[PDB]
RNA sequence: AAUUGUUGAAAGGGAAGGGCAUUUGAUCA
RNA sequence: AAUACUGCCAGCUGGGACUGAGGACUGCGACGUAAGUCAAGGAUGCUGGCAAUGGUUAUAUGCCGCCCGUCUUGAAACA
RNA sequence: CCCUGAAAAUGGAUGGCGCUCAAGCGUGUUACCUAUACUCUACCGUCAGGGUUGAUAUGAUGCCCUGACGAGUAGGCAGGCGUGGAGGUCAGUGACGAAGCCUAGACCGUAAGGUCGGGUCGAACGGCCUCUAGUGCAGAUCUUGGUGGUAGUAGCAAAUAU
RNA sequence: UUGGCGGAAAGGCCUUGGGUGCUUGCUGGCGAAUUGCAAUGUCAUUUUGCGUGGGGAUAAAUCAUUUGUAUACGACUUAGA
């Protein structure tokens, strides 16, 4: 139920990660631009890892797209939820970790009744 | 084409033979190389021994049994030429030089079997006549070698054995031509003639 | 809310496509495919089996012929990059070939759910497969050696360069 | 008949590659029997196949096959540039591949 | 832990040939196999199929102590206190249920390849 | 660089090619007689045909209509320079220097 | 978290760690 | 006369690889006397297989890859 | 061209293997391989030249068209993520589970970061527009606490002896 | 199945007589399909365990004690139904 879009293409399916990451606990794996002097990252030399670029970045109109051509949409009760009742062709609802399953399931029946695509249905649900 | 190609050793150059076992090993086609012993090599014989000799004095100081291993036998010397041209040091090279088998003179399980030559590694294709070369066996009984009559005798019996196996299949060929012959002169030869065949 | 509001919606109405001019043209065959001409096909259950090329159907596939006293392929379409022709040429003339069309090989989809996960032909098919090997057979007795050629498979053997073979 | 093959026999050579940068995006690949590029610009735009056989069956074979075609000649010797779906493993620098006879012009 | 130890050849049916022979390790060791095997038999297990099917060391806290060195310095004195479980079964494992059907999937290809295959062969 | 006298027939294929307009300050390529009309009517120029005209034959406006031409942006060689070391003169054997009438054979095989 | 013990998985011809592409194993809509 | 060499064709044609961006019409052109058509300001038609492709991680392979930060013209340094 | 002149100390350098009508030397001619170089195309960002209140229809700091460019230490400017608090709002979430932690499980964004699935867990917490700062660590022989290789190792040998 | 040759890595080769098939050397008959335009369209070999029949025999080493041609411990060398 996604509207015709392009194909998804990504520049960069990796994650970047900080250099010595694998190195050193203390080094998390959020990426740090390196700063040295000498700092062969930063130099940018030949076998080394890839600095984000401009580059890197994704098409504007297949940008914020999930895998399933719709946008993700943060809800919390059904008065969220009943905003995007004429767009449900891009947008698809996502409960938050926040709500209990007793909202949980009157926020899925919701969703079901008004045609709404939800990225998580299986939440706080019994097996 | 062969799974398994024998090469002889008699009257190639050995840097050439090298290269081109090299590159087929990188290929991937098995090769066994026989009769090493024969190999001929550019230049003098004091020639080479002198670069044998210097090639004896290099040697690790600490601990001479870690140095460079300078294998005597012709065939260890033609292993380490191939050796020197393929990278050893990785899988890749690993797996060519295990594709490879090097013996001296002619192994029971490759007595009977075709032996080929390499056009372009041949001595009396390449060398200018009248230049000056040397056999790998005499370099290496001068060096150290101490096997050399062994495979001469083994050689020589051999020799004795294929002669005898190509008298009998010099007369069978004889048999099979006189046949053909006599076959010849039909419609059949005429239509195969006709067509080539 | 978690998340306050989008402040744009994008439009949930598809736009058409533009107007391509991009036509369609019957399919230019090569020189060396001329029907009655023996082929050689290369992909498929019969691989290797020489068959017949009779007529050239519109959706630009040839309709071939295996003819079942010969070899046992059937009345059939084929792809024209996946067939070598030889040489050899046997005439065609007299054998009609107007009945056989696009959709005289009904497909009639198979069924979603029910696969085959456990465990025909027509007589109608047959009955057109032997007219038109009756006289396939009846000119091609005319020349020798062609039915055992066409009997045997082809196949490529040691030392064998396509490159250098005129099939 | 003995023999069925309906192919040609060809080596994997190595990458399109330099002194020390390599691309695994294409491959090299030598056809016996062929020895010079007037003779090698036959086998172009024909699909190459490397078929390899796994312990495990995925969808009722354990004989799963990597598919490319050829682009161009490389070199003088008859080796030709080849293009593949998934890139080969690295670890075939020199295994045998099948180069089919279609789409076939000849 | 054999850095610098001794070698002796009553480790030799073990493959190894540094080993000691522990004497309050083994004696705390014992204690705790004997209440096991007490447990057991209380609970109502037989000795003849128990099995000691798991055991760990870890280490607890230790005990700080002091220790005198030269020039007037005060170095570290401790101890390496032990935390030890185990746990002993009865031993009974003869065969399983295996895994389940593992449907394959089979193409139209594969399918006429398999009829072919037994219309011909009987 | 590599100057020679050009030909009417690699100067047609120039144009034809790789022609491309200044309006603007933009380089909008010449796919129509429209544009060129509209950007060098008051010389007398109007069309790709004139224009072509214009560089071979210099007259009046050969200036402006020069300075309306976007510098051609070409390839390397596709059958190439022909010489190991580029960096020498055409009589030592390089592409450095005059070439005359050969600069067409090069200019046609860089575009 | 540093550190440590067991279970389950992988690798180990004088280091480990990373990047470019893929096979295989595990897992995933 | 023919041929070698160079240059031209707004002469024809065989084979192979990459790319499919734009989304009712707007403009410049051709065929067609005329309807209408077109390779003409960005690819459509038909058909086949599956309901495996692909994402994360470990190993393996071919190649590359010196230790982070500072001082310095010069750092990885036996600073 | 080659040879004598021409002798230095760990064992080694046209990189080596090796090469002799060379794979050495000078010159002449073709084919072949490649740079983040050149030409085209797809995407991102920046800049410039413009169109678009004749609307229900909102963001003219919005949308669209065309062209060009994209390296970089010190440094400057601009656009954004996150942290502790305060105002307005979500008549926001939550003891049927808020915060926190773990999670070679998944999604989005080039990136800082955000979000979901599961376990532990027990009373608070979040999004949007702003204001405020005791607001982001990888080092400073940095301050405090704890923990590893060394390492079950050195050692537990003066003073006659059990 | 009879015999012979081969020790360098022989582990293979030749040969004698019979049996079991095929024989496309030549001439006929029969079936080939509903695997759908290609989707490797298997039949080869390298180990481990399991199950079925025939066939071959019922052994050593280490620790423990001790010996000394031996030694830091290892290890070497001995012995004791």
């Amino acid at each position: 139920a996604s509207l015709p879009h392009p194909k998804i293409v990504k520049k960069h399916t990796k994650k970047f990660k900080r250099h010595h990451s694998d190195r050193y606990h203390r080094v998390a794996e959020n990426w740090r631009k390196q700063k040295g002097i000498d700092s062969v990252v930063r130099r940018r030399f030949r076998g080394n890892i890839s600095q984000p670029k401009i580059g890197y970045g994704s098409n504007k109109k297949t940008k914020f797209l999930s895998p399933s051509g719709h946008k993700t949409f943060l809800v919390a009760n059904v008065k969220d939820l009943e905003t995007l009742t004429m767009h449900t062709k891009t947008y698809a609802a996502e409960i938050a970790h926040n709500i209990s399953a007793k909202n949980r399931v009157v926020i899925l029946a919701r969703a079901k009744a008004l045609g709404i695509k939800v990225t998580n249905p299986k939440g706080r649900l019994a097996l | 084409v062969e799974p398994v190609v024998v090469i002889d050793g008699k009257g190639h150059l050995v840097g050439r033979l090298a290269s081109v076992v090299a590159k087929q090993l990188l290929n991937g086609q098995k090769i066994v190389v026989v009769r090493a012993e024969e190999l001929n090599i550019s230049g003098e014989f004091f020639r080479n021994k002198l670069k044998y000799h210097d090639f004896l004095r290099k040697a690790t100081a600490f601990n001479k049994t870690r140095g460079p291993f300078h294998f005597r036998a012709p065939s260890r010397i033609f292993y380490k030429a191939l050796r020197g041209m393929v990278s050893h040091k990785t899988a890749r090279g690993k797996a060519a030089l295990e594709r490879l088998k090097v013996f001296e003179g002619i192994p029971p399980p490759y007595d009977k079997k075709k032996r080929v030559v390499v056009p372009q590694a041949l001595r009396v294709l390449r060398l200018k006549p009248g230049r000056k070369y040397t056999t790998l066996g005499k370099l290496s009984t001068s060096v150290g070698w101490k096997y050399e009559d062994v495979v001469a005798k083994l050689e020589a019996k051999r020799k004795v054995s294929s002669a005898e196996y190509y008298a009998k299949k010099r007369a069978f060929t004889k048999k099979v031509a006189s046949a053909n012959a006599t076959a010849a002169e039909s419609d059949v030869a005429k239509q195969l003639a006709a067509l080539g065949y | 809310t978690a998340q306050q509001a989008p402040k744009w919606y994008p439009s949930e109405d598809v736009a058409a496509p533009k107007k391509t001019r991009k036509a369609v043209r019957p399919q230019k065959l090569r020189a060396s495919l001329v029907p009655g001409t023996v082929l050689i096909l290369l992909a498929g259950r019969f691989r290797g089996k020489r068959v017949v090329y009779l007529k050239h159907l519109e959706d630009n596939t040839l309709l071939v012929t295996g003819p079942f006293k010969v070899n046992g392929v059937p009345l059939r379409r084929v792809n024209a990059r996946y067939v070598i022709a030889t040489s050899t040429k046997v005439s065609v003339e007299g054998v009609n070939v107007e009945k056989f069309n696009v959709e005289y090989f009904a497909k009639e989809k198979l069924t979603k759910k029910e696969k085959k996960e456990a465990n025909e032909i027509k007589t109608e098919r047959v009955e057109d497969q032997k007219v038109v090997d009756k006289a396939l057979l009846a000119e091609i007795k005319k020349t020798p050696l062609l039915k055992q050629y066409l009997s045997a498979s082809f196949s490529l053997k040691n030392g064998d360069k396509p490159h250098l073979l005129k099939f | 008949a003995e023999s069925h093959r309906l192919y040609v026999k060809g080596k994997h050579l190595s990458y399109q590659r330099s002194k020390r940068v390599n691309n695994p995006n294409v491959s090299l690949i030598k056809i016996e029997g062929v020895a010079t590029p007037q003779d090698a610009q036959f086998y172009l735009g024909k699909r190459i196949a490397y078929v390899y056989r796994a312990s495990k069956e995925v969808r009722g074979s354990k004989i799963r096959v990597m598919w490319g075609k050829v682009t161009r000649t490389h070199g003088n010797s008859g080796v030709v540039r080849a293009t593949f779906r998934n890139n080969l493993p690295a670890k075939t620098f020199g295994a045998s591949v099948r180069i089919f006879l279609y789409p076939s012009n000849i | 832990f054999n850095s610098s130890i001794g070698r002796t050849a009553q480790g030799k049916e073990f493959g190894v040939t540094k080993a000691r022979w522990p004497a309050k390790s083994v004696k705390f060791v014992q204690g705790l196999l004997q209440n096991a095997a007490a447990n057991a038999e209380a609970k109502g297990l037989d000795a003849t199929k128990l099995y000691v099917s798991h055991i760990q060391v870890n280490q607890a806290p230790k005990q700080r102590r002091r220790t005198y060195r030269a020039h007037g310095r005060i170095n570290k004195y401790e101890s390496s206190p032990s935390h030890i479980e185990l746990v002993v079964t009865e031993k009974e494992e003869a065969v399983a249920k295996a895994a389940e059907k593992k449907v394959v999937r089979l193409t139209s290809r594969q399918r006429g390849r398999i009829a072919a295959q037994k219309r011909i062969a009987a | 660089v590599a100057y020679g006298y050009p030909s009417y027939s690699t100067i047609r294929q120039l144009v034809y090619k790789r022609g491309f307009g200044k309006i603007n300050k933009q380089r909008v390529p010449l796919s129509d007689n429209a544009i060129i009309e509209a950007n060098l009517g008051k010389y007398g120029i109007l069309s790709i045909d004139d224009l072509i005209h214009e560089i071979i034959t210099v007259g009046p406006h050969f200036k402006q209509a020069n300075n309306f031409l976007w510098p051609f942006k070409l390839s390397n060689p596709s059958g190439g320079w022909g010489v190991p070391r580029k960096f020498k003169h055409f009589i030592q054997g390089g592409s450095f220097g005059n070439r005359e009438e050969f600069i067409n054979k090069l200019v046609k095989s860089m575009n």
